[PDB]
């Protein structure tokens, strides 16, 4: 029961928490003698902001590229709808009969259904936001692969001012994901993470500084800096790799 | 279209299911 992010708890954890408040108080096909109030505009209301969440969603779906959102939110919105279903017959039997006990039924599955329909879009949309991180991620091991062939210190001025920036820009998305993680494991996995890859930048620039001005000379430390510069792009792939494979982590919960 | 996302609408219907909560334990 426990929320991938900070941003869907925030959203559900509230919900999850009234509907398990609302079973303690009426289990299936228990009998109480409170009457319950007119529940008509308070379900129009969801009513109203399940339709707007359902519109959101359908024009993601006919503009997205995305083959997974095309594919998993469609069955989201069939959930969120006939859930809602059940909310507007729960008010109408109430309407008639404040102890109605298959409408006190009807409101525990009809929230259930909400809540978890809401989930599921949820986690769909996360679920999209982490590979548009994980496609910065590849850009940077892409470019990384890139050094091998920087020979001039012209070419080295060039890459590093494409280089820099762009780190900039990945360890800002790693440290703005790895805040909104609830599992503290993952969080630390992903600083650690990022944090080796930003040391080891100015580490790599001043291998290939070495590298290119030691290239044509024979008594020169080439070599060194050759395997220098090779050994420090496997250990920043390495990480940045595991960076992609912490971001997919799911845990036992549930 | 950019005029509410998906986390908006998410959060609209949030607050209208704790509404409905809230007024059903309020009696």
């Amino acid at each position: 029961p426990v929320f991938h992010t900070r941003t869907i708890e925030s959203i559900l954890e509230p919900v999850a928490q009234q509907i398990s408040h609302l079973v303690i108080m009426h289990e299936e096909g228990e009998v109480d003698g409170k009457a319950i109030p007119d529940l008509t505009a308070p379900v129009a209301a969801v009513q109203a902001a399940v339709s707007n969440l359902v519109r959101v969603g359908k024009e993601t779906v006919q503009t997205t590229e995305d083959q997974i959102l095309k594919r998993d939110m469609p069955p989201a919105f069939i959930k969120v709808e006939n859930a809602c279903t059940k909310l507007v017959q729960a008010a109408q039997m109430l309407q008639s009969d404040p102890y109605s006990v298959p409408a006190r039924d009807y409101l525990i599955d009809g929230s259930r259904g909400i809540l978890s329909g809401t989930s599921d879009l949820l986690l769909t949309f996360d679920e999209a936001e982490v590979r548009k991180i994980i496609r910065v991620c590849k850009g940077i091991l892409e470019y990384l692969t890139v050094a091998e062939v920087v020979e001039t210190m012209e070419d080295l001025v060039t890459y590093t001012k494409n280089l820099g920036p762009g780190m900039t820009k990945m360890a800002k998305m790693i440290d703005e994901r790895q805040q909104e993680l609830t599992h503290q494991e993952h969080r630390v996995m992903l600083v650690n993470s990022m944090n080796t890859v930003k040391e080891l930048l100015p580490v790599l620039i001043s291998a290939m500084k070495i590298f290119v001005t030691t290239k044509n000379s024979k008594n020169q430390g080439i070599e060194e800096a050759l395997k220098n510069r090779n050994f420090t792009v496997e250990k920043m792939s390495a990480e940045i790799n595991e960076i992609i494979r912490v971001l997919q982590l799911t845990s036992w919960d549930e | 279209g950019s005029h509410m996302n998906l986390l908006n609408a998410a959060t609209a219907l949030s607050g209208s299911m704790q509404y409905l909560l809230n007024y059903v334990n309020a009696g």
